[PDB]
């Protein structure tokens, strides 16, 4: 009935005013099903905008 | 000279530069006052006098 | 500060833990750079891309002959890289504290 993944990502930036550093996370879903015949899985590729 | 930093994140909130050692309008509502003996090596020249 | 320029070479062979963000920040201020071998201190903090937690060293570095600002990563301890790495900053550079 629908299923997903979680996988969190850190990411890091840092302001050239202050001298403050920016750590944020970001979760992203990974689809449903895939896979080959009953081997390890699979995914296609690509890009996207966040 | 005053740098004034977090105890948990470290991230940067103030900063001065004073004269009669009073750290006054950089945390909120509280004046903070050092001492005047802070930091300071004391030498005699006998070749001056001095 | 004062100008100082920016641009990191390695040394074919060094071995990386994971992939990560690292910085470095200054102890001591300087600009008698005119050609000698000497060392200073800097403080080094890794963070990580999977679990995000944050490690704090000291570390030293040292001009040689000009410009050039050469680091140890072996001395990141329990976490623990190799190789070295020279950042080429250039001849009439300034160090403040906190660049």
């Amino acid at each position: 009935t629908i299923d997903y993944n979680s996988v969190t990502v850190y990411h890091a930036a840092l302001n050239v005013e202050t001298g403050n550093l920016d750590v944020g996370n970001l979760t992203f879903n990974f689809r449903e099903d895939t896979g080959t015949d009953t081997a390890y899985g699979s995914t296609t590729g690509g890009s996207f905008d966040l | 000279t005053i740098k004034v930093t977090d105890a948990h994140t470290g991230k940067f909130i103030g900063s001065d530069s004073v004269n009669d050692s009073t750290l006054r309008g950089v945390i909120q509502g509280v004046d903070v006052k050092i001492d005047s003996d802070v930091g300071v090596s004391i030498s005699w020249n006998s070749t001056k006098k001095t | 500060g004062s100008n100082f320029g920016s641009v990191a070479t390695w040394t074919t062979g060094g071995t990386v833990a994971d992939s990560g963000y690292l910085l470095i920040e200054a102890q001591e201020n300087f600009t008698v750079s005119a050609g000698t071998t000497a060392n200073y201190t800097f403080k080094a903090t890794f963070v990580d891309a999977k679990t995000g937690e944050k490690s704090t060293y000291e570390i030293e570095g040292g001009d040689d002959g000009a410009g050039n600002l050469v680091f140890d990563l072996a001395d990141m301890t329990g976490a623990g890289f190799s190789g070295e790495v020279s950042i080429a900053i250039g001849t009439d550079a300034n160090m403040q504290s906190g660049d």
